């Protein structure tokens, strides 16, 4: 009973399929929260497993460009993943609000998030799920860090072995091998970086179809460019990393260290 | 021209 009596519940900031996010604030310290709110009456042990999966991989994760858990509360009928508040919002409604980020811009966002993704493969966690919706800006000044969110998705690898893990993300963000349905790993978050860089860069995704078939189709393909006028300006620089991220051949994928060594990171 | 958009989680 820890969480009734210390924290007071306020307005809705999410929704799940058998859970809320809510600020709450933990009443005689006076500091706020989110937390996750699952109903807990009558989930399989399967639902459980996945539960103590995530409430265990955000206890792991310790990294600046990470939503922190501070708790895990089980009480009848509900448990409460207590995480950090962060106010700035999405990521995806800053990019649609500002249309596009400056090169500038863009790199020191995706460089975060690329710290975030290493910390996370070092530790032996793949997300599985990366996209502008589950990266929120830590206050609404501008210069806001990046926190990685959301790893209800993710999963637990040891070290470099793969294997088809199940059928899990968002479309426009899915690699190549898990649409095909094979074995993955690690990599799978790097095609979602390099999804996320080229939004970054002209405020529009490289593979979206009304037809969900044709979607996958072209992700499989890796059938994206770089259409005028928007990328006329852009550097080849930006185009490479994009590239070396949007490789269909996952062994040949650039690593998250890599990609922080790329000149247009790292020369900056 | 492709448009960005909020789109739904899968598990299946
Ligand atoms: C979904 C499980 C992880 C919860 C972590 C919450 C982090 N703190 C947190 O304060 O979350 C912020 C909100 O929470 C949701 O996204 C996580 C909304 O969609 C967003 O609008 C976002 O602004």
């Amino acid at each position: 009973t820890r969480f009734t009596e210390e924290y007071q519940l306020f307005e809705e900031l999410g929704k799940g399929a058998f859970s809320v996010v809510r600020r709450c604030v933990k009443v005689l310290a006076g500091q706020e929260y989110a937390a996750k709110i699952i109903n807990t009456k009558k989930l399989s042990a399967r639902d459980h497993q996945k539960l103590e999966r995530e409430a265990r991989i955000c206890r792991l994760l310790k990294h600046p460009n990470i939503v922190r858990l501070h708790d895990s509360i089980s009480e009848e009928g509900h448990h409460y993943l207590i995480f950090d508040l962060v106010t700035g919002g999405e990521l995806f409604e800053d990019i649609v609000a500002r249309e596009y980020y400056s090169e500038a811009d863009a790199s020191h966002c995706i460089q975060q998030i690329l710290e975030a993704v290493l910390h996370c493969h070092q530790m032996g966690v793949v997300h599985r799920n990366l996209k502008p919706e589950n990266l929120l800006l830590a206050s609404k000044l501008k210069g806001a860090a990046v926190k990685l969110a959301d790893f209800g998705l993710a999963i637990e690898v040891e070290g470099e072995q793969q294997a088809w893990f199940g059928f899990a993300g968002t479309p426009g963000y899915l690699s190549p091998e898990v649409l095909r349905k094979d074995p993955y790993g690690k990599p799978v978050d790097l095609w979602a970086c390099g999804v996320i860089l080229y939004i970054l860069l002209v405020g529009y995704p490289p593979f979206w179809d009304e037809d969900q078939h044709r979607l996958y189709k072209q992700i499989k393909a890796g059938a994206y460019d770089f259409p005028s006028p928007e990328w006329d300006t852009v550097t080849p620089e930006a185009k490479d990393l994009i590239n070396k991220m949007l490789t269909i051949n996952p062994s040949k994928r650039i690593t998250a260290a890599e990609a922080l060594k790329h000149p247009w990171i790292s020369h900056r | 021209r492709n448009k960005l958009r909020r789109q739904h989680d899968y598990d299946t």
